[PDB]
DNA sequence: GATTCGTATC
């Protein structure tokens, strides 16, 4: 606002040679609500005052982020009382974002924050098994847009005042990924020396099921009345 | 070595808890040149591979058990270089597709297709046995190929098939196979079992109800039966008591405590921890599947829910379990069958 | 020598069985020359295969075949890229001259044949690729799709491909021919069997070749030189025996939620098929006399639901308590 | 085997005066060809409502005699690579022009939601390096496609959806020019197949004229055919189930429709459809999900359709 | 050698005289033809309802010799991408005519297949050259087509053939092979085809082999069902008689018989019994929805295949269970 | 065999076979077989075609024996050949023996070094642009050396798209340029009129009868087309250039009976005529 | 978009 007003200050004989000097104020605060370009806002600003009719200001659409989409489908749009046009204009706006299983993850791991976990359990069985339906769509639009309707559905049906929500964060699904792949090298090096040491072939999944905690447990008793492999695969489990 | 693996029984004439299976194996292995396409299924843990190398081990004689591993390199649409390790004998081939994901197609279509064109002749011409453990991880691409390959290519390859719970299996490969049913011990078959393995393995027994107890606690696996023996042998200084405590997986008791709590406190923060355990287990690399039908067969073992509970528990583990199967991501419906699950207890 | 379902595969097209619709159409484009583009589809075990290669047996005999044939199946890739050169060269190709012994002995067609085994594995961007490499080459060519499910065919390619369905081979059907295989093996039977193996094997002839075979390595280890009887067969085609189906029917009849799961354990302990007893169950409660038409609605959406969800591949014994429990509650 | 320009291009408007539609928009354009100070533009909106003809007749009376050296059109048909926009543009920008003393070379970038995004950064820098001497105009169908960082030098132009007014007025001046014959009632029909579309307009009148002369409304309907969008939403909002059967059947089944062809107009349909509750919507919405799934995995037969507007009126008849 | 060749390819029109069904496209692509001025034409239908062919038989009627040399035709088959239609498309339609003069022609057959890529590069070709080069786009699926690409094509709607489009091509084909046919032939033929030509060519053609003697017998309906395998209108009407109204044993003992008796499948009967109740008047509504629901459900179940005998007596309940609203 | 012809100068079979390579590398070439020779044609997107023709007194032997039909067609892959046809020479009589034996046999070429005797069967595959003779808008013959270099210079500069200029004047100042379009611009590229490179110039006004002068013939050719006669002209003695008014270009290439070479050009269709005005004022001044 | 904390201004 105060630039545009410097530059208005600055262009005052043209501005008030067209009479537009009169309305410059309400432009200039409808620029700078519209937009957080300097740039794009003066460029916007020239157009207008150059211009000798009723042409309306158009500003360049900025993009919506990974958070802000997420906050937006839990806790909705201010100024966009319509759930309808908001889904819709996020998808139109932002469909590299929202076309993701990251952003179904995002909205799993995030719809707890919503008054700090502090509502009933049908509405987050209701989202949950929406999530879950969606998931066996194979990333059909379709897929996508009703996840999210319902979503934001189930969280308006139960919005009201006096709400204290809580801080969304990114999913987990990499730290498992990661921990998946610790898992696969142990896993791998254990099946190693389970053949050379000892002639014996055994499927990955008895590994995970039985031989993961069974086999390190006898060579720890072994260890102890005295293999290479002594702890446990994919360490310790807690809780 | 393990017990599992130090008493293995290497003969068809070894094998001492099925006798009628063994007589159908037998029967099989009489004329070894007409040998079909078998496919073994069964519960986990009864034996099914045993019998598969016994088998191999009556028409191609000893030595089908010096196994040699080699690893062999593939290359995929996207040109990365994936890793198959191939336990290969003599007479006969070991190979476990799901060691790759959904690029199992292409191993089945190179690594079978080369095997199944190339003769054995040596002027003698014999047929080289495959075996594929866990038929039911293949993705229904790998099938395809493998129904041709088999059908065209039998005068020169035998596939012998491992897997339990084979409705995964397309009716193509079932139809091409002959379907052998391997049931699980019962108790006494376990108990006679690891009696045999204590007996020869000099461990102090207090009484025979505890290898009935450990028969009891494995639901009819022998190698989990197996592993528990050695376990408590080799902690309690191998004399076994009846105060001896029978010792469970580690995930198991995580999802009994998962199931106490679900079935005690019932809220959004409560399926929120519920939901950090179950992506606990899945770091452990255990299959979602599995996870599942624990965690309903021990809510169903909880004595404070009515029949109207247990029902529903049920219901909507089916439900849950046949959308994880057509999923991607096993979480979501993790949570969803927890989230009705605490939503129906109360 | 060989597994009896290959030992016994049709040589020419009088030895398919059952299939009389398709073979006589066959049969007589063999006098012809106007073969079109045919659509080889039907359950598992039918007759396809065998009828696609002694019809191209007939055509070309065995050394012309090897220059007029190309066959694409699962095995091989059958992508994109693929389908739009390797396929549209062969179609492309001008037709191969015979020699003097095939023009005389066989028939000699003008054309050549590719045949897509396994079709219902193809993309659809292939088949739309396949489309017009079919239409524009049908004077040098000739398409063979052959499949189980036609709807993974596209439908342009439905449509240009002539469509023979190929029945399922029941008792009445494929008694013929397995009676042939019994007595040229030299099968000793019980009467009541070789009807016994076709209704197990429920549209399947190449699983009625195996049970068969694998009834006659039994009888033939045992030694006894004794006739295969009924319950045998039962026995080695995965049936559950009757008793145990009645007493699953009579836990279900006292609806005690864990009674039922205890069965259930030790039932799946026992290593049976989700599908064949979710199948026995089907005919003992849709054909018995004792239950009203209200239960039967229930009891078969319940069983159609449970089959469906047991054709994903999901938890037998997950499938199975629940449906039993939901009988048991009906 | 004869010669005569369809008149879509035979009537393509050679002045900023010939273009109807966004008034504002055009009156802006004709004042920039007066004075000459263009800035960097992008116009975007729907298909067909002059946004081409409009960049190019600006072009034409801005540059006059100088338009053969001093615009270069490049469109999605022309190569646009990084190496293509460095080279190229930026030969174009440093070649030295002596122009009229309020004039600008033009950079015509047709097509530009069809650009690789490390081209556009090239144009940033090439925007951004040789402003003063010569000036962008980008012409695409929605703004989104193109960079934020291009976006920032651009006075955004938006191109409305012409009005029934708009058309019919210069589907009367192509008529009066041409001399056909007629009806009040067959060029509201032409207007109402539009759909705000004024090459289409121009191509169903010339269509009409040449199959059967006379432009009415049984002759223009035997001819082109309503748009399907407006049959699927009355079949979705159709009261009971018989009439939704029956539209669906009688005109999308028999007028040969593909079937996913209609899910996807259905699904289209549903996301802009007011006067229907956000449970129901989105109940509809995931249901035509299903039925899509269904028609993608080859069973896309009748019956799949029935049920799909069976589910649909069950949600939205508390059935 | 057109004695050779299947009857599809053997009675593919080759003037647009030939081309039955589609009277208005026809009439105004000769109209346009007459008049000198083509415009961009979309041809949009059904599979075999006279695309490919109307279009080839318009443009050798155009250039009656020059075809090679006048007409650039690509379809999926061809590989069209951004690549392809830069070069080829642009060079082919960027260069003067050949012989005296005239307008080159671009056919895309199943342009669907084309990447949005290829569309979108496609279209200013189609602007920028269309003085002497005009396109026809074809295409069975509309919403694999870029909007522009729509909209810059003018529209033509192939229909599915009626009734006397087919009884005329097949009085034609039964002419040229010395066939004969009974009007409940005719009848069942008209219904099998739904619309699509090269299905009553495919299926004329099994009949006429399945024919001992195909120069003095007649095809009736009895050889049209037993060659292309599908179950009489009797046996359809028998086995829902069956289920509407008989008891549960006697419905399930119909429905195998009348499957065994000729070999018939149960997506076929879904399919007859569908088109059955679709002129049953129902009066409760619900009866509708849940038949509509529970047959796809059993539809879909079928394409994915199972058991057969558990989804015939699925159909069989579902069909009782619904008809109880009825009476409610 | 219905066609036999036996050669000892492979050396005109590889260049002949590389002056198809500035075509399409991989696709089809069609030969043409008949009793004055084998003649190998391909064409590129109904744009040009080439026509290379190997006579018979070419090949030492040459047979025919054939007669139902005057000639034989045969399509075949062009790499196949090239592929096959990589024999590195030898130094051996490296003698080429080229087959056909009427439809579905396949096109032999038998190499033989007097022990080896490598035999390649190619499969034959399912199988226009003429300018009218008595319509010449101008005709020219250049020496080969001089238009190697035109387009040597032509491709070095990249020439998004050429021109060809034609006007022959009173005093007989025949002027024939090729005026190019390319990240320079206009580039005019003449060649002199010096019967020891221009031996012969005239520019007709239709008919090709009517030698006129003081008017200029302009061809606007698209320079990937234009680059398919460079590796032709590589061998070519004299060049000859013949434009009708269709806008067909026709480059008669003869390597003195020697090989030779018909190339036939589709001229653009000139969207804008201003650029026309561009050129003949560039060549005036 | 929400929360928390900190500024700056009126
Ligand atoms: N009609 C038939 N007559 C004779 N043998 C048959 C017939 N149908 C099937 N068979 C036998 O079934 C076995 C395999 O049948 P195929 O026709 O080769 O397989 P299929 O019909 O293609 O089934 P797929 O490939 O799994 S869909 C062979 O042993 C055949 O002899
Ligand atoms: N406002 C208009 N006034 C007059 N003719 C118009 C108008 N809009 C479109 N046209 C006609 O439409 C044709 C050119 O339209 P274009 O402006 O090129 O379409 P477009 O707006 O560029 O849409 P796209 O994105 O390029 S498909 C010519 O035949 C014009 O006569
Ligand atoms: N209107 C018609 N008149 C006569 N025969 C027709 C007609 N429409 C289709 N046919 C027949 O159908 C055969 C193939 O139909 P086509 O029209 O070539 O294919 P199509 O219409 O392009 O359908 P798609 O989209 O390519 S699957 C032709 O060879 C004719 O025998
Ligand atoms: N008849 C038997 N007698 C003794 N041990 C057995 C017998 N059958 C199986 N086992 C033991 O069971 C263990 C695991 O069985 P395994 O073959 O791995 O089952 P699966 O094939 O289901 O994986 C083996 O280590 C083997 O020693
Ligand atoms: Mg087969
Ligand atoms: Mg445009
Ligand atoms: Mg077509």
């Amino acid at each position: 606002k105060k630039h545009l007003k410097f530059i208005c200050v600055q262009n005052m004989k043209m501005l008030k040679e067209k009479n537009k000097w009169n309305k410059r104020q309400e432009v200039i605060d409808y620029i700078a609500q519209e937009t957080g370009d300097i740039r794009s806002a003066i460029t916007t600003l020239q157009f207008w005052a150059t211009s000798s009719g009723s042409l309306p200001i158009s500003t360049r659409e900025s993009t919506i982020s990974y958070f802000h989409a997420i906050g937006k489908v839990i806790h909705g749009s201010h100024s966009t009382n319509n759930d309808n046009e908001m889904i819709n204009n996020l998808f139109e706006n932002s469909n590299n974002l929202l076309s993701k299983e990251d952003f179904k993850l995002g909205i799993l791991e995030n719809y707890n924050t919503f008054n700090k976990g502090e509502f009933s359990i049908s509405d987050a069985s209701s989202i949950v098994d929406c999530l879950s339906e969606c998931d066996n769509m194979n990333g059909l639009p379709e897929s996508n847009e009703y996840g999210l309707r319902e979503v934001r559905k189930t969280f308006r049906n139960i919005s009201k005042q006096g709400h204290n929500h809580g801080t969304v964060y990114f999913p987990r699904e990499w730290k498992v990924r990661k921990l998946q792949n610790s898992f696969k090298v142990q896993a791998e090096d254990w099946l190693n020396v389970s053949l050379y040491k000892y002639n014996a072939v055994h499927s990955f999944r008895n590994i995970t099921l039985e031989f993961g905690y069974y086999a390190p447990l006898i060579r720890k008793c072994q260890s102890y009345k005295k293999i290479d492999v002594v702890d446990r695969i994919g360490g310790p489990i807690e809780a | 070595s393990l017990w599992v693996d130090k008493y293995r029984p290497k003969s068809l004439n070894a094998l001492s808890h099925n006798e009628e299976l063994t007589n159908f194996l037998k029967s099989l292995s009489d004329q070894p040149r007409d040998l079909p396409h078998l496919l073994l299924y069964g519960p986990n843990g009864t034996g099914k591979k045993t019998r598969c190398m016994a088998l191999l081990e009556s028409i191609f004689g000893p030595g089908v058990y010096r196994l040699k591993i080699d690893v062999r390199q593939f290359v995929t649409a996207s040109n990365r270089k994936l890793e198959l390790n191939v336990v290969s004998s003599p007479y006969h081939l070991e190979i476990t597709p799901s060691d790759m994901g959904n690029n199992d197609r292409i191993v089945i279509q190179e690594l079978l297709k080369e095997v199944a064109q190339m003769e054995q002749v040596d002027l003698a011409h014999r047929y080289k046995c495959v075996i594929i453990n866990e038929a039911n991880s293949l993705t229904k691409d790998a099938q395809a190929a493998l129904r041709r390959t088999m059908e065209k290519y039998s005068k020169n390859i035998r596939l012998i098939m491992v897997c339990d719970s084979m409705s995964p299996i397309i009716a193509p490969i079932k139809s091409r196979c002959l379907l052998i049913r391997c049931p699980a011990p019962s108790d006494s078959e376990i108990s006679t079992i690891l009696s045999d393995v204590v007996t020869n393995e000099r461990i102090q027994l207090e009484t025979k109800d505890i290898l009935k107890r450990i028969a009891q606690a494995s639901n009819g696996n022998l190698r989990v039966s197996l592993l528990m023996l050695e376990s408590m042998a080799l902690n309690n200084e191998l004399a076994l008591k009846s105060s001896s405590p029978i010792i469970k997986p580690d995930w198991i008791i995580v999802i009994h405590k998962l199931t106490r709590k679900i079935v005690k406190e019932r809220s959004v923060n409560s399926l929120i921890e519920c939901r950090a355990v179950l992506y606990d287990l899945l770091a452990h690399c255990i299959p979602a599947n599995i996870i599942l039908k624990e965690l309903t067969f021990s809510l169903l073992d909880v004595e404070t829910l009515n029949t109207t509970n247990k029902s529903s528990i049920i219901e909507y583990s089916s439900v849950f379990d046949e959308r994880l199967s057509l999923g991607n991501k096993a979480i979501f419906h993790l949570e969803g069958f927890i989230a009705k699950v605490m939503c129906c207890l109360d | 020598q060989q597994p009896w379902v290959e030992k016994y595969r049709p040589k020419n097209l009088d030895e398919v069985t059952a299939q009389d619709h398709a073979v006589t159409v066959l049969k007589k484009t063999l006098k012809s020359a106007n073969l079109p583009h045919m659509l080889f589809y039907g359950p598992p075990g039918t007759g396809k295969t065998s009828t696609i290669l002694a019809l191209t047996k007939e055509l070309y005999g065995p050394d012309l075949m090897k220059s007029r044939i190309l066959e694409l199946n699962a095995s091989d890739e059958r992508g994109i890229s693929i389908v739009r050169e390797k396929v549209k060269n062969f179609a492309r190709l001008t037709v191969s001259k015979p020699s003097k012994h095939d023009l005389e002995n066989y028939p000699c067609p003008p054309y050549k044949i590719i045949i897509l085994d396994e079709a219902d594995s193809m993309t659809a961007d292939a088949q739309s690729a396949l489309r017009r490499t079919m239409e524009t080459y049908s004077g040098v060519t000739r398409f063979c799709l052959i499949c189980n499910y036609v709807t993974r065919i596209i439908d342009p390619l439905a449509s240009r491909c002539s469509k023979f369905r190929f029945k399922a081979l029941d008792a009445s059907n494929a008694i013929d021919r397995l009676r042939f295989i019994s007595e040229q093996e030299n099968v000793k039977c019980d009467d009541g069997v070789l009807e016994r193996i076709l209704d197990i094997s429920a549209g399947d002839l190449r699983r009625g070749i195996t049970l068969l075979q694998s009834a006659s390595k039994g009888a033939q280890y045992l030694g006894d030189g004794k006739n295969i009887t009924s319950t045998q067969v039962e026995e080695l085609a995965g049936v559950v025996p009757h008793d145990i189906l009645i007493e699953i029917v009579e836990k279900v009849k006292s609806g005690d939620f864990d009674e039922i799961k205890k069965y259930v354990n030790t039932f799946m302990k026992s290593g049976w098929s989700a599908a064949s007893v979710v199948n026995q169950l089907h005919e003992y409660y849709i054909t018995n006399d004792n239950f009203d038409t209200n239960f039967k609605n229930q009891i078969s959406w319940l069983l159609f639901t449970t089959d469906s969800r047991l054709n994903n591949g999901t938890n037998e014994h997950i499938q199975l308590l629940n449906l039993l429990v939901k009988i048991s509650q009906l | 085997l004869s010669l005569q320009l369809p008149w879509v291009e035979k009537y393509r408007p050679q002045v900023l005066s010939d273009i109807v539609g966004n008034k504002e928009t055009i009156d802006r354009l004709q004042q920039i060809a007066k004075d000459g100070n263009m800035p960097h533009m992008i116009i975007s909106g729907m298909p067909g409502i002059g946004k081409t003809t409009s960049v190019h007749c600006l072009a034409h009376e801005l540059l006059g005699r100088s338009y053969a050296d001093g615009v270069l059109e490049l469109n999605a048909s022309d190569d646009r690579g990084i190496d293509v926009v460095r080279n190229q543009i930026k030969h174009f920008a440093q070649k030295k022009l002596h122009l009229p003393p309020g004039k600008h070379k033009i950079v015509i970038l047709d097509e530009a939601d069809s650009m690789t995004a490390g081209a556009q950064q090239a144009l940033r820098r090439t925007m951004e390096l040789y402003s003063n001497s010569t000036r962008f105009a980008f012409a695409c169908n929605q703004s989104n496609k193109i960079i934020e960082p291009l976006q920032s030098r651009c006075a955004i132009l938006r191109y409305s959806k012409l009005s029934d007014e708009d058309v019919l007025k210069r589907l009367l001046q192509i008529i009066k020019l041409e001399d056909v014959k007629y009806t009040n009632d067959g060029l509201e029909a032409i207007i109402f197949t539009a759909e705000g579309d004024m090459r289409q307009a121009i191509n169903n009148l010339q269509s009409t004229v040449a199959g059967h002369g006379l432009v009415n409304a049984d002759n223009v309907f035997k001819i082109v055919d309503s748009p399907h969008p407006l049959i699927v939403k009355k079949m979705l909002l159709a009261s009971n189930l018989e009439d939704s059967i029956q539209i669906l059947r009688t005109d999308l089944w028999k007028k040969g429709y593909s079937s996913i062809d209609i899910v996807t107009t259905s699904f289209r349909v549903t996301k802009n459809l007011a006067q229907v509750k956000e449970s129901v919507r989105l109940e509809m919405i995931k249901e035509i999900g299903l039925t899509h799934m269904r028609i993608l995995e080859g069973v896309g037969t009748y019956l799949q359709l029935a049920s799909m507007l069976a589910k649909i009126h069950k949600l939205n008849n508390k059935a | 050698s057109k004695e050779n060749l299947p009857w599809v390819e053997k009675y593919r029109p080759e003037t647009l005289d030939e081309v039955y069904g589609q009277n208005e496209v026809i009439t105004t692509v000769r109209k346009f033809v007459d008049e000198g001025k083509l415009p961009h034409l979309l041809f949009y239908g059904p599979p075999g309802t006279g695309k490919t062919s109307t279009i080839v038989a318009l443009a050798r009627e155009i250039y009656g010799k020059n075809y090679s040399n006048m007409v650039l035709e690509l379809n999926a088959s061809d590989d069209r991408g951004i690549d392809v239609v830069r070069n080829q498309i642009k060079d082919f339609a960027s260069t003067r005519q050949i012989f005296s003069k005239g307008f080159k022609l671009i056919i895309l057959d199943e342009a669907d297949a084309m990447t949005n890529a290829a569309q979108n590069a496609l279209r200013r070709v189609i602007e920028r050259y269309t003085k002497n080069t005009r396109f026809c786009v074809l295409a069975n699926y509309a919403h694999k087509l870029t909007p522009a690409l729509l909209s810059r094509c003018t529209r033509f709607r192939f229909q599915p053939l009626p009734q006397e489009a087919i009884e005329r091509r097949i009085a034609n084909v039964l002419v040229h092979e010395k066939l004969k046919l009974s009007p409940n032939a005719e009848k069942a033929l008209i219904e099998l085809s739904n619309g699509d030509m090269r299905r009553v060519l495919n299926v004329l053609q099994s009949c006429k082999a399945t024919l001992d003697n195909p120069d003095e017998d007649e095809i009736s309906d009895d050889v049209i069902y037993e060659c292309c395998g599908a179950p009489r209108p009797s046996d359809l009407k028998a086995v829902l008689k069956s289920i509407l109204e008989d008891d549960w044993g006697t419905a399930h003992y119909t429905l195998n018989k009348v499957r065994s008796a000729k070999g018939l499948a149960l997506i076929d009967l879904i399919e007859g019994i569908v088109k059955i109740l679709e002129d049953y008047e129902l009066q409760n509504e619900e009866t509708r929805v849940h038949l509509l629901t529970k047959l796809a459900d059993i539809e879909y179940s079928i394409s994915k295949g199972g058991n057969d005998q558990i989804q015939g007596s699925a159909v069989i309940g579902a069909i009782k269970a619904s008809f109880e609203n009825e009476t409610v | 065999n219905k066609f036999s012809a036996s050669t000892v100068h492979l050396e005109h079979i590889t260049t002949a076979l590389s002056c198809l390579t500035p075509f399409g590398s991989k696709d089809d070439v069609l030969i043409f077989i008949d009793a004055d020779g084998l003649s190998f044609v391909r064409e590129n997107n109904h744009v040009i075609k080439i026509q290379l023709l190997l006579s018979r007194e070419l090949f030492m032997s040459y047979s025919y024996r054939n007669e139902t039909e005057d000639h034989m067609k045969l399509c075949v892959k062009i790499n196949h050949i090239l592929d096959s046809v990589s024999v590195m020479n030898r130094n051996d009589i490296v003698e080429c023996t080229l087959s056909y034996d009427g439809h579905g046999s396949p096109f032999v070429l038998i190499f033989e070094d007097s022990f080896i005797s490598e035999r390649v069967e190619y499969s034959t595959y399912l199988i226009g642009l003429e300018l009218d003779r008595e319509r010449i808008s101008f005709e020219a013959i250049i020496k080969g050396e001089a238009l190697h270099s035109a387009l040597k210079d032509l491709k070095e500069i990249g020439c998004k798209e050429c021109y060809v200029y034609a006007k022959t004047e009173a005093n007989d100042e025949n002027v024939f340029a090729l005026i190019s379009k390319s990240q320079l611009g206009f580039s005019k590229i003449k060649l002199p009129s010096n019967r020891s490179i221009l031996e012969k110039l005239q520019v007709f006004d239709g008919d090709s009868t009517t030698v006129i002068d003081g008017f200029a013939v302009i061809g606007f050719f698209d320079f990937t087309s234009f680059d398919k006669i460079r590796k032709s002209t590589k061998i070519a003695s004299k060049v000859l250039f013949r434009m009708d008014v269709h806008g067909v270009l026709s480059v008669n290439i003869l390597s003195q009976p020697g090989i030779v070479i018909e190339v036939c050009m589709l001229e653009k269709e000139s969207i804008d005529e201003a650029a026309q005005t561009e050129i003949e004022l560039l060549m005036e001044t």
